[PDB]
RNA sequence: UAGUCGGGUGAUUAGCCAGACUCUAACUUAUUGAACGUAUU
């Protein structure tokens, strides 16, 4: 359900974002980048062709399997066509856009990637020069990462026809922008957000003089 | 060969020594001693036969011991240890974790092999017997876990030997930066008159321990303590006062005075009297001037009567 | 024993308590007075004769810290730094230690909290274990109450043990003395960023 | 004020907040969260100290992460003082990002990370500056290592640039210096501290130049 | 609950007494005890068990004494593991057993066929009549089917797939390995079923039907 | 200021008096074994 375009509107105005949905979606994107559907289609096409030859050779027992594989192939083609039909950015490009946004806006984060560790997929980050898991990040870093990641995911999903999907339209409301941020970050946060999302209307609340020192009085 | 030497010393047959040694690592009595606050220490003492063998072994084989080692040394002790630091204003104390029980046959033989001073050479055939003489097997089921026990008469000697190279290196390093270093068993003491040099010592220690023993011997980081003339300073239960003299400490002195006063009025029971006498002998060793003062305060007659 | 008697008469709380437990009057009253005695200062504020506070904390291979020592003030200590400097890690470490006192005031041999084998060991530590060491002070009769929480990384064959018996020993004094004759008890609390929550009057706890 | 009403037929806690009677649910998040902290702590102290005249003078250790959470600067100036007066024997161990909070605390209470630590620092220390009673801008720069004016904003550098232009043209307003002056005036306003500083620079430099010519 | 837990798992824990509801409000000693003695033949005339709980803050803790129950349950568990034995039934039927029937019944994942599903929610108070219906339908399907026909069919499919791989179609090797695994699993299940000395599905069905008709007067 | 050191007084582990010290900074420990002191011999 996280790959469906209109999942971008799921719980958009609930107040928390859905950072859990981001992680699921991002791991999904990684798996698809490591294995494209067309080779799977080509492989499935080859398997269907091999199974068809076996059925033509008199082995009627594998007819049920052929029908199942033909169904799987048709579904894969349809998904590919729907993906093609949706004129959508490639999964590789989507991944790259979001990674760049996160790294640009979140000061402590220089890199983000998916590792296969032991059994299962894990998102890792280079935070203050050290590789850590998301659950190792400080609350300030995590909360801000969550905001940007969520917003970037939604923009990528809703703006497939733009060269830079983060240049899409919208209205974003943020309560207490300085939440958990040290003064040093408060001096950069508005500049970073406006640079990453240039056409969004931001309506924000603050208690911070440091934040206000970076904003024109007309906006206050 | 070790067997022949022991048999000669103990006036026993080679065969009976060898037979005894087969299960020697299990010939320990285990008991508890109360700690001074709450709780107990667990002690393992070798059986009498084994103690005799252990003593004979130590007599037959001289292992090197560094001069900085103050514990278990003939004609030295806690007074000498404390006195070594009494002139210095800044003090550092460090401690080793599970010191005796951390020393294994592997560590022992490594130390023999590494030793810079001259060590006795043992025949490979004797190595197994030596392990059985010196090391305790705490777990009946696990024949492979052999460790030194604090309760064994050989363990002091072996432990000091195992620290020989450590003491050599750290003593030399400290001397270059004008730091005084002594060791009393697992208790390490550093002192200096130069400010801000003792801060580097704990890091130096960790590296050296890792180098020599790997992960077998470690610092107890909870027990690393810095002190100075601003604060209380003691070394192995001896107070160093701000006049750079050894002292029993004010509280102990006041307690002794209390007991003498009780004795003066015939209020001390025999147990407390015996206790008082024993403690005064210790006081005489650490702080003879205190005894003089007590003689002055309480009448030489009273004190002489007490010490009769 | 005569040794405990001497220490107890010298003002040692643990010795006094040991004597009370073995002879089960005098010793009970010593323990209870140690905990309850205090005076009102010039400002009209009650002050216990025997204060209780965390003196010192040491962290070894814990999260970002390879080896870190902190000396705390008896009244107020404020920790400052940029995001990701380990300020929240420090309070987490302390809270887990305090959980051992709380568990043992509630129940004899109660279990406090543990360091995480998944997250709390420093990621690039060569030894694969962490230690959190604390010393508490409770008056001149109990100058040092040392605790250590330890944990080895997941997978590692050697397991590093915690040392919590001093916490249990002190908490036993509070619990036992209180059961005989009511005393005032210490408050331990952590307020982290999780305190910011939506309110619900409709949700009620039917649990105790 | 805080009190319980039952007359509507359900038990409701009400408070007088800024002169208005409201339910707890009506409080702002900042007010509620702080109320919750103090209420919880006071409850526990009352229950655990039955023999004290004032149970809030009991013993204990309280840990507070981000004490300034959701607080306006006005409240940040009161919060530590109020807590310490209400709970005088608790050991408080707190974390903060607020210079305003630090302005109310003695330097001896503060423990500060070294600026480029990387987690091998062995002992934490107090700052060199006395924070208690000090100006917030000084605490920003001397303790928190942050510029009092945002370096990433061009307008923050105009006065510096203006001064340099004045010194390049022997203290006289040239065409370039006049343009920048007008930009400063237009941006910061006629009554701004920045414009007053610029005016001051003009006056001083003109007078210095006159002295130089007399010499 | 302590017997059931320990028959299922070594070191299993049963249920404990509540500090809030199980202790008498005016108990002077401020603890509660539930003491039981079981009998198991002349060889084990007395199997005592005590469940205990003390109030918060008491000077001494009251712990349960469960070792004899665990020891006996361990004998059942260990002996059964080596060679199948008959095991004891424990069940509670409260007034909760009166509840309406969900007509819609869940798809058989195959937990209901496992022997120790017999201990699932056995002391919960309502039974699991839904589990009965699932299990009973399962039994019916197996009775109408042949068992090992799937193995024979799978054996035939693996043989057909092996011929295809021997004929030079290396692309179907992955599918062959999957099918061989399925065959091995089916044989193992069959063997485990054979090893577990379980009654045939037909016989199981018959026994239950007879029981129901005998005990419930209106049902023939 | 505080903490620490401790010469004296004090039916004395308290209290009181005098003098002093201040690297960010002691928390007094363990036997029957070993060593040291005293006693016994
Ligand atoms: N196990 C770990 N190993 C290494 N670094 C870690 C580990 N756990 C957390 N970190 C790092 O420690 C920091 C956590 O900061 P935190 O304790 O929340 O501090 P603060 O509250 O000051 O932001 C981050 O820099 C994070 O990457
Ligand atoms: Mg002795």
């Amino acid at each position: 359900r996280r790959e469906e375009r209109f999942d971008a509107y799921s719980q958009t105005l609930g107040g928390a974002g859905r950072f859990d949905h981001f992680v699921e979606w991002y791991i999904y994107l990684h798996k698809r980048t490591v294995s494209d559907i067309s080779s799977s289609i080509k492989e499935l096409e080859q398997q269907v062709n091999d199974l068809q030859r076996t059925v033509d050779g008199g082995m009627v027992s594998v007819k049920s399997l052929l029908e199942q594989m033909k169904f799987k192939l048709s579904e894969a083609i349809e998904r590919n066509d729907a993906a093609v039909s949706s004129r959508v950015l490639t999964e590789s490009v989507q991944k790259s856009i979001v990674e760049k946004a996160i790294c640009s806006v979140v000061p402590s984060i220089s890199n983000i990637w998916v590792e296969m560790i032991t059994g299962s997929d894990l998102v890792k980050v280079t935070n203050d020069g050290h590789d850590v898991t998301i659950d190792q990040l400080s609350d300030g870093q995590r909360v801000f990462l969550s905001l940007v990641a969520d917003l970037a995911r939604r923009m990528v999903m809703l703006n497939p026809l733009l060269e830079n999907p983060l240049e899409g339209r919208g209205i974003v409301l943020i309560d207490e922008i300085e939440l958990h941020l040290h003064p040093k970050w408060q001096q950069e946060v508005i500049l970073n957000l406006r640079s990453a999302f240039p056409n969004i209307q931001f309506i924000i609340t603050t208690h911070s003089p440091i934040v206000l020192s970076t904003i024109e009085k007309r906006c206050i | 060969s070790v067997i022949r030497g022991l048999a000669a010393v103990l006036r026993q047959s080679d065969s009976d020594i060898s037979a005894f040694l087969v299960t020697a690592p299990r010939k320990y009595k285990v008991y508890k001693i109360p700690k001074r606050t709450t709780g107990f220490r667990v002690i393992a003492q070798p059986a009498k036969g084994l103690k005799d063998i252990q003593r004979a072994f130590v007599q037959l084989y001289s292992l090197p011991v560094h001069d900085a080692s103050m514990a278990y040394m003939k004609g030295k002790g806690i007074r000498d240890n404390a006195a070594a630091h009494a002139g210095n204003q800044y003090l550092l104390k460090a401690d080793l974790e599970d010191f005796f029980n951390s020393i294994t046959p592997a560590i022992f033989w490594r130390c023999i092999e590494m030793s810079s001073a001259q060590t006795p050479q043992f025949e490979p055939q004797d190595k197994l017997f030596i392990e059985k003489i010196l090391f305790w097997q705490p777990i009946k089921r696990r024949k492979t876990k052999l460790i030194l026990s604090v309760g064994a008469p050989s363990s002091p000697v072996i432990s000091n030997f195992c620290m020989y190279e450590f003491d050599n290196r750290i003593h030399a390093a400290c001397k270059k930066v004008e730091i005084t270093y002594t060791r009393y068993a697992d208790d390490l003491t550093f002192s200096s008159n130069i400010p801000d040099v003792l801060k580097a010592v704990p890091s130096t220690l960790e590296v050296l321990l890792k180098d020599l023993f790997g992960s077998a011997l470690r610092l107890n980081h909870s027990k690393t303590v810095f002190s100075s003339k601003a604060h209380n300073r003691h070394v192995t239960g001896i107070t160093i006062n701000n006049e750079e003299t050894l002292s029993l400490g004010r509280d102990r002195k006041r307690f002794i005075k209390h007991l003498i006063n009780q004795y003066k009025y015939g209020l001390l029971d025999n147990e407390d009297k015996a206790y008082l006498i024993g403690l005064l002998a210790f006081a005489s060793h650490i702080e003879p001037s205190f005894i003089t003062r007590m003689n002055e305060k309480y009448s030489l007659e009273l004190m002489e009567r007490l010490r009769g | 024993t005569k040794q405990y008697e001497r220490k107890a008469k010298g003002g040692n709380l643990l010795s006094a308590f040991e004597l009370y437990q073995r002879n089960s009057g005098e010793w009970f009253e010593m323990c209870r007075d140690y905990i309850q005695d205090g005076h009102v200062d010039e400002s009209g504020i009650f002050r216990p004769d025997n204060a209780f506070y965390l003196r010192r904390l040491t962290l070894k291979d814990f999260r970002r810290f390879s080896l870190l020592e902190i000396k705390l003030e008896e009244d107020l200590t404020v920790i400052i730094g940029n995001n990701g400097k380990g300020k929240t890690s420090i309070l987490y470490a302390i809270a887990k230690t305090l959980s051992w006192f709380v568990a043992n005031i509630l129940k004899e041999g109660g279990s406090g909290q543990r360091l995480s084998e998944m997250t709390d060991i420093k990621n690039d530590a060569e030894d694969r274990y962490s230690d959190v060491s604390s010393t508490f002070f409770f008056g001149k009769g109990l100058k040092s109450v040392p605790i250590r929480l330890s944990r080895s990384a997941l997978g590692t064959a050697e397991r590093r043990d915690s040392e919590v018996k001093p916490a249990k020993d002190l908490a036993d004094i509070w619990r036992v003395i209180n059961e005989v004759n009511t005393i005032n008890l210490p408050t331990f609390a952590l307020y982290n960023v999780e305190r910011s929550q939506p309110f619900n009057r409709n949700i009620k706890d039917n649990t105790g | 004020n805080i009190w319980v009403e039952m007359i509507t037929g359900s038990d409701l806690v009400k408070v007088t907040n800024d002169g208005h009677d409201v339910t707890i649910d009506q409080l702002s998040d900042g007010q509620r969260v702080f109320l919750s902290l103090v209420a919880d702590l006071a409850r526990r102290m009352v229950m655990l100290n039955p023999l004290l005249e004032n149970p809030l003078e009991g013993r204990g250790i309280v840990l507070i992460d981000e004490i300034e959470l959701h607080l306006h600067p006005k409240w940040q100036q009161e919060v530590i003082l109020n807590l310490r007066s209400a709970f005088p024997n608790i050991q408080f161990i707190i974390t903060t990002h607020s210079p305003i909070v630090l302005s109310t605390i003695e330097k001896r209470c503060i423990r500060e990370f070294e600026p480029n630590d990387d987690g091998d620092q062995s002992f934490l220390d107090s700052p060199d500056m006395q924070t208690k009673g000090s100006e917030n801008a000084q605490i920003l720069e001397q303790v928190m290592n942050v510029h009092s004016t945002p370096p990433g904003i061009a307008e923050s550098h105009w006065l510096g640039n203006f001064e340099l232009l004045l010194l390049d043209n022997s203290g006289e307003l040239d065409n370039h210096s006049q343009v920048l002056y007008d930009q400063i005036k237009a941006h910061f306003g006629i009554d701004s501290i920045e414009l007053k500083k610029a005016d001051s620079l003009i006056r001083i430099n003109k007078m210095k130049n006159k002295l130089n010519k007399i010499r | 609950s302590w017997f059931v837990a320990n028959i299922l798992k070594e070191g299993g824990s049963g249920q404990r007494l509540s500090e809030m509801t199980d202790i008498k409000n005016d108990a002077e000693d401020r603890y509660s005890d539930v003491s039981s003695t079981f009998f198991f033949g002349k060889g084990l005339k007395s199997v005592p068990i005590r469940l205990s709980r003390s109030a918060l803050g008491t000077a001494e803790r009251r712990d349960s004494e469960v070792k004899p129950a665990k020891d006996l349950a361990d004998i059942w568990r260990v002996i059964n593991e080596v060679n199948t034995i008959n095991l004891p039934t424990f069940a509670l039927y409260n007034v909760e057993r009166s509840q309406p029937f969900n007509r819609n019944i869940k798809d058989n994942t195959g937990r209901r066929e496992e022997r120790f599903d017999a201990y699932s929610q056995t002391l919960g108070g309502a039974g699991r009549f839904d589990h009965f219906v699932e299990w009973y339908i399962y039994l019916h399907k197996r009775t109408v089917s042949d068992i090992s026909s799937s193995i024979k069919e799978l054996e035939q499919q693996v043989n057909d797939l092996q011929r295809t791989v021997d004929g030079g179609m290396v692309s179907v090797k992955s599918l062959l390995e999957q099918m061989k695994f399925k065959l091995s699993e089916a044989i193992e299940r069959n063997d485990a079923a054979v090893s577990s000395r379980v009654l045939t599905e037909s016989v199981q069905k018959s026994i239950v039907e007879k029981a129901i008709c005998s005990v419930v007067p209106s049902i023939s």
